[PDB]
């Protein structure tokens, strides 16, 4: 009767400085055992008269990394341990994102490794606003999982989000010692950043020797739908100068009506819910275009 | 004998300008028993001149009345009195009567939404009445009415709601002037406040220019605050620091929402003043006021065609050599280009090799022998050096 | 003599001028005729025969209980008066915080010089307001006609006072 | 038994145009008597039968005018009557004045004379505010009599008067045949009007080429008291100028100080109560100066 | 379409700026940092998922219910608030004048449109005033953060309504 | 959970600039259970700058506290977190932090009484506060206080009376400043109202000459109506239409109430514009703006002394004649006296009748025979001619 393993069955695990207390897998608990370091044989002793069913490490230090071997006073092998040392858990780095409505991501990395193995608990729930206690769960606001689909990947989905309520996201790094648990908050409509438009062009117009014509098309992650248009703001530049000029087109078109004649020009557009939710999407790739001559 | 005895009617009336008004005088019966007096002793003063006996009427015993025709005095005051005892006045009742006209029907009636400030409405007011008229702002949606707005004493013509602005919904307005002589409204108006917005005009204007050609600055300013409900037009006007009038961009140029704009075809090394306005796309309502002004300089360029070049020359104080002057003169400031930093000067003898000096003047003095020279100038600026003007001095002999 | 008694005297003359002014440019714009009256206003009982003779404590009472009647009529005026006499103002308005105010300074002046205060009269009930605008303007007259009359002999009395003190 | 006559003891009054009925003075209430006009012999007759006690004339006529003589139908001598034709009297025409606090003086004329014994009966009485009636005498503000001092002078005196009271004088012009009451509204206050100032010099300044000195005294009729002071007014223009220049002086003495230099000066001086009760004077006999040289 | 349901949208659209501006402004002015609640404001219990599905009564009825939540606490922040938010006029009363006056245009709405009208809900008893002018910024935040979601639904479902009426 | 839990003291302080100012935040029980923190989890904010660590200080296990020394902010806004869950900021409460000088004393507190309009006084501000301070004038006898004056926004410096002035009775009149940071009095100024009046400027004024003299004109103009209260005073000045600055009267000329003054020793012909104002005869107070201004011109008068007169003599066309051309120059201004009228010329033959002859202009031509004349020129203006000139031009013999 010790505490069942972490990973694999007859390891644990131990922090240096800190105290460790092994035990002897395959020994019915009351018998006296013997414990030894591998390849030397000096008998270890411990705060329980010097013969348990326990071994106890107050030292924990580096030297205390290795292999250990059990054995009953008879001379019969109870069993291996591997003492792998380690750190707690750092707090992880959360950071989330969202091109559409419905579903928002999360990503974490740790800030630290430690050398144990960091797996991830993840979770969130949604924040009401009675606030009598943490309890309100009728429709079980709780946390809920965030499934990894190749079990990788370092992101939560939210399928079927609330648009318009705010989210505390939990997200927990556990190694066998303790928890040091990212809360972030996040509401949809703050949060939200759509990818740039796709496929930007600028043709010239004839006739007009200061006007040109810029198009693109919606990202393909934003369904277009009547409900939640985007505005865009459009960039232009001439080649050497140093100062954008900006422009907010109404639709996926926008002629430019103060382009230097005979002069390439660079030109840029970034897209935001024409509500103003969320925050303004990265600058689109440069495209460059020629006014015509006349 | 106490308190006022009798009465005068009507109370306080008011008429027309050149229509009739009859007054009666009544005496009460303890006045007329104690002075044994009746209304053929009433007589009529107004403004301390005294009625004309002819124009009394004896309506009754007890009362007398007289009529007055084509009235056209502003203010008559009106006093009834009795001649007592006889030869001696006392005063039994009195009126003021006020003349004028009725208010005409309010036209040309016009709102305006200064962004940032409440509805106010301007209306023309007609023929003068010399009395006091209230003006009214009355403004009501089928299913409400809104707060009356009551115009100030000093701006009769004008008012100035208590209520917010609400965009995008027609209101319906109109004034109603009343006076004591009479009640009108006006026409009444239907529009979207939308349509009647002053915005404040473009600030924080700046130019900058660009170190790329000389033809081109960059406008920059910040849109007034307005922008989040319609959508802006501009109109940019410029012309020369000594022009005396100024051109204009065409409107078609600048007819939608902007931040900034780059002014071309802008002439060499010249400094240009700035000023811009602003309103709603499609043209209803009225213009706002001028931004400020803003200043800037074009960058640097280069002189279109070499400067006009010449010489004298004179006897040198040393034997076997000739001075000769170099001169020349500034180039207009439109083919200048620009700031003058320093000029060149070569030389070069048939066969030799070249000399050039560098000189911040208009004339160099120099000793060469009496061989022929080649002699070339040019002026530099920060891009480059103009093209050479070319002579040839022929040798002493030719 | 004494700079108070000068004081007073001065002031006094200052308000019978703007008596007198606003008197007779009311009687110009409402030219009255005839001889007005009001129940209310004392009979000024005096024939300027012997003045001197008279002792300090009475001339200064007739003037208190004169005073005061006529600052609740001006008072009256003002509240209940009808809007004929809005034209008055605020030259009307003035008067009345002139002619309270010196009133009060001469109970100040009693108490300085000794004299005997009076017992607290009983004051007289409200008037009942004028019945028309035009009674309103014969009771302006009156009050206007009738203040002329006492502040001449208030100037008057306090002369007699400033021969001696 | 006839009216108790008016003047002389056996003539009687009569109006033309009107009618008078004539009395026989010496002759029994009763007793018939018989009329004639002076040198006339005809019989007068009259609508009471022919033969009364008292003659009656229609007719007022001025053939009418003369001596007339009544006897019994005995041939005794009855007495004689004076028939005198004249009209009603007219409203007399009054004015008063007062150059002191106490008394104050009316003075009227006739309008038309008549020809009759025009006399005059003269009153004043004290207006009072209360108004219940014309009866409010407990003082008795009546009427009261105007004593005419030598019987003539046509005015009358006021001793003792009010000074800020309103009076009401009523002079009434009788003959034998009614009255016509001349009523005059008077208050001391207001109608006062003190003599002009006497002895007026002008003095020049030595020293001071355009300053002269006018001094003046109290008018005699005016005693100078503390109550009642007098304000000033001092006018004064050069010779050959038509516009009088205005000053108020202080006191009784004035220095004018924008006399024109080496120039004849005329001025003249009027005088008001110092509280401007009653109106100004007339103006001063004027007085003439001239500034010192230099 | 039609033209009064444009219209309404368009409102919203100025009146959702409006709210983002005053918003921003004041938590500039105030940094209240933290999650702030009110026990009165309702859930929005909407997620988004599926919102054409809806018919029509419910989503103009739910949207009456919250403005009208809102505007009595906007009402609630003007009368019994603390001096510390007088800073936010008139930006504050403009918005007050706007609100109501958009949620009346609604009702006006409800009666062209035919819609059911909802039964006379019993009004909510008042909002004891804050404790303390601090607790009325707090306040602020609430009504504003809150209302700024409202109507971001509110253009929403009216853009709805456009698609079909 | 719900209502903000616990409190910050003091509610809302105002402190003196350079002062110190110690907080305290202290958390409710029941907060601090629900999250399981205390006084050491509690992070304080300024103005969204954090504030160092370093600066707390824990004064027990439910409340921390800062200390700020010297301050230098005009509105430190402060609010008090905890950390809650950890790395989670929530608000607990909050306060604003005003800070200032408390007011000066005010100095050089003056009023004045315009003639028709009530009391009006100013004084000198200190430093600026950047708070709200409220300025009320105060006003009492030793038996009465007179109603508060509350200064405007616009005009804290001053302020206006409710109540009309009546003069000739001490006032005892001072201003009180006070703010959230202090409370504090000017000194007290005991005064007459009557020596505080500023009378309006003579009106109606009007130059009139006198056909007298020329050096003499005369002023009128209407006082103004407080000559009732105050024995008025002026100050003349005068200067020609052409000079450039203003002469001025002996104010002992003038030290006296008038509605009229004769100048004189004027320059003849000359055209005046006069101004005037008044004070009263003591000089206690501060002087009325200028008059409007009049205009006047002098009455004619004749030239001073025989103008230049000479001549130019050709050969006639008829024989036996000599043409003489007499010429003479126009008159200076100043010698001139006027308008010139006409001028007449005189020509007397030795023993001979003499001729006149009027000219309206500077040459006349004659025909003369050969013997000698006497010319005389004289000038004749609405007065009279001036003296002649008189010369001998000898035969053409001589
Ligand atoms: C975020 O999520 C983590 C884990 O998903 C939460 O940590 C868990 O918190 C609970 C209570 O604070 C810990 O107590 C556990 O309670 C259960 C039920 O009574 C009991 O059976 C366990 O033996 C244990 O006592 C729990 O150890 C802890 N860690 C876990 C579950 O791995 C954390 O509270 C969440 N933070 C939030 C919601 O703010
Ligand atoms: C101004 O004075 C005259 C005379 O002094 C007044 O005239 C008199 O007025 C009375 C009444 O109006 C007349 O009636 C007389 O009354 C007495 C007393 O009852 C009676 O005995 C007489 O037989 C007669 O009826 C009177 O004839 C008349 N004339 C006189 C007295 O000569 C006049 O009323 C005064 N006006 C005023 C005070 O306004
Ligand atoms: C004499 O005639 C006049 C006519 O004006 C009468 O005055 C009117 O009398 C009626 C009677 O009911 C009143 O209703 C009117 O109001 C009176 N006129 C005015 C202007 O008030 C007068 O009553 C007549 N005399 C008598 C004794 O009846
Ligand atoms: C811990 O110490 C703090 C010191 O600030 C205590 O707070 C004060 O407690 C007293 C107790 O009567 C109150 O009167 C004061 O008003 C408190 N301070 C303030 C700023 O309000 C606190 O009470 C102490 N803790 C306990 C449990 O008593
Ligand atoms: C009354 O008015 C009429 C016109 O309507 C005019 O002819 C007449 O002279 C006026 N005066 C009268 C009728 O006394
Ligand atoms: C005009 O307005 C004034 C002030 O409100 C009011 O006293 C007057 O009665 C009004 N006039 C009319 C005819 O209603
Ligand atoms: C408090 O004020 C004193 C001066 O009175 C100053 O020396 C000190 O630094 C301030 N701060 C403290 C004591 O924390
Ligand atoms: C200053 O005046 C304002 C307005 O009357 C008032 O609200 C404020 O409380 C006053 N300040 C003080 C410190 O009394």
């Amino acid at each position: 009767p010790c505490p069942q393993a972490w990973g694999p069955p007859g390891v644990q695990y131990g922090q240096p400085g800190r105290s460790v207390k092994l035990c002897c897998p395959g020994v019915t608990a009351g018998d006296p055992v013997s414990w030894f370091r591998d390849g030397e044989p000096k008998l270890l002793q411990g705060p329980d008269s010097g013969l348990g069913h326990e071994l106890v490490l107050a030292q924990a230090d580096s030297t205390d990394e290795g292999t250990y071997i059990c054995q009953t006073l008879d001379g019969a092998l109870g069993g291996t341990v591997t003492l792998q040392l380690g750190y707690p858990p750092a707090r992880p780095v959360v950071s989330c994102q969202a091109a559409d409505y419905e579903n928002f991501s999360c990503t974490w990395s740790p800030s630290q490794i430690s050398g144990l193995p960091t797996r991830y608990l993840t979770s969130y729930r949604k924040k009401t606003v009675l606030g009598a206690d943490s309890q309100r769960r009728s429709p079980s606001t709780g946390p809920w999982p965030c499934p990894q689909d190749p079990l990788g990947a370092a992101r939560c989905v939210v399928h079927g989000a609330e648009f318009w309520s705010q989210y505390r996201i939990n997200v927990t790094e556990v190694n066998p010692l303790g928890a040091s648990t990212r809360l972030l908050d996040v509401s949809l409509q703050s949060i939200l950043r759509p990818d740039p438009p796709q496929g930007l062009r600028v043709e010239s117009v004839p006739g007009y020797p200061r006007r040109l014509r810029a198009s693109w098309t919606y990202p393909a992650s934003w369904p277009s739908q009547p409900h939640f248009l985007l505005k865009f703001r459009l960039q232009y530049r001439p080649a050497q100068h140093p100062a954008w000029s900006t422009v907010e087109p109404a639709g996926l078109e926008e002629v430019i009506t103060d382009a230097v004649a005979g002069l390439p020009h660079a030109v840029r557009v970034s897209a935001r819910d024409f509500l103003d939710a969320g925050t303004w999407s990265t600058w689109s790739p440069e495209a460059w275009g020629t006014p015509s001559t006349g | 004998l106490l308190d006022p005895c009798g009465y005068i009617s009507p109370e306080s009336p008011v008429v027309q300008l050149h229509s009739n008004f009859t007054a009666v005088c009544v005496l009460k019966e303890k006045c007329m028993d104690y002075f044994h007096v009746n209304a053929n002793y009433i007589v009529w003063k107004t403004n301390h001149f005294t009625i004309p006996k002819e124009q009394y009427t004896i309506i009754n015993r007890t009362a007398s009345s007289v009529t007055f025709t084509d009235i056209a005095s502003l203010n008559i005051q009106l006093t009834c009195n009795i001649l007592t005892f006889g030869q001696l006045e006392q005063n039994v009742y009195g009126i003021t009567i006020i003349s004028g006209l009725p208010p005409e029907k309010p036209k040309n009636l016009s709102c305006i939404v200064n962004e940032g400030k409440k509805m106010r409405c301007e209306w023309d007011g007609g023929r003068e009445t010399h009395l006091e008229t209230n003006f009214t702002l009355k403004s009501e949606w089928a299913t409400h009415k809104f707060a009356d707005c009551k115009a100030k004493r000093d701006t009769p013509t004008s008012c100035t709601v208590d209520y917010s602005t609400v965009y995008f919904v027609n209101i319906e307005v109109w004034v109603e002037a009343e006076n004591a002589l009479g009640k009108v409204t006006s026409d009444h108006i239907n529009f979207d406040p939308v349509y009647k917005v002053k915005p404040n005009p473009p600030h924080n204007l700046s130019v900058i220019n660009s170190e790329e050609l000389s033809s081109i600055l960059k406008l920059t300013w910040t849109n007034p605050s307005i922008k989040s409900v319609i959508i802006l037009k501009y109109n940019i006007q410029y012309r020369t620091k000594d022009a005396s009038t100024w051109s204009q961009i065409p409107p078609e140029d600048t007819a939608s929402t902007r931040s900034s704009f780059t002014v071309q075809d802008l002439k060499p090394f010249t400094e240009y003043v700035f000023r811009i306005r602003c309103m709603k796309e499609d043209g209803k309502g009225y213009w706002s006021d001028w931004s400020e002004e803003a200043s800037g300089i074009t960058y640097e360029d280069r002189p279109s065609k070499a400067p006009s070049f010449w010489y004298k020359i004179d006897p040198s104080h040393t034997q076997g050599y000739r001075t000769v002057q170099l001169v020349w003169k500034t180039l207009p400031p439109f083919e200048a280009n620009g700031k003058i930093l320093d000029y060149e000067v070569t030389l070069t003898r048939w066969k030799s090799h070249l000399q050039n000096y560098t000189v911040n003047a208009t004339k160099l003095t120099v000793n060469l022998t009496n061989d022929r020279y080649l002699a070339t100038l040019t002026v530099r600026n920060l891009v480059g050096k103009s093209d050479a003007a070319v002579l040839t001095i022929p040798a002493c002999d030719f | 003599p004494r700079a108070e008694l000068d004081s007073t005297v001065l002031l006094t003359r200052s308000l019978l001028a703007d008596t007198r002014q606003l008197a007779a440019q009311l009687r110009d714009k409402f030219p009255a005729d005839g001889d007005h009256n009001l129940d209310s206003l004392p009979t000024l009982a005096m024939s300027a025969g012997a003045l001197g003779a008279l002792q300090l404590p009475g001339v200064l009472t007739r003037l208190r209980a004169d005073l005061l009647s006529y600052l609740r009529h001006v008072q009256w005026l003002r509240r209940a008066g009808g809007s004929s006499l809005k034209t008055l103002e605020p030259e009307l308005g003035t008067l009345q915080a002139r002619l309270d105010r010196l009133l009060r300074r001469l109970q100040l002046l009693m108490s300085r010089l000794a004299l005997p205060q009076p017992p607290p009269d009983p004051p007289a009930p409200p008037l009942a307001p004028p019945s028309s605008a035009w009674g309103g303007i014969r009771a302006a007259h009156a009050i206007l006609g009738g203040l002329h009359l006492t502040l001449d002999w208030a100037v008057r009395g306090l002369l007699l006072l400033k021969t001696r003190l």
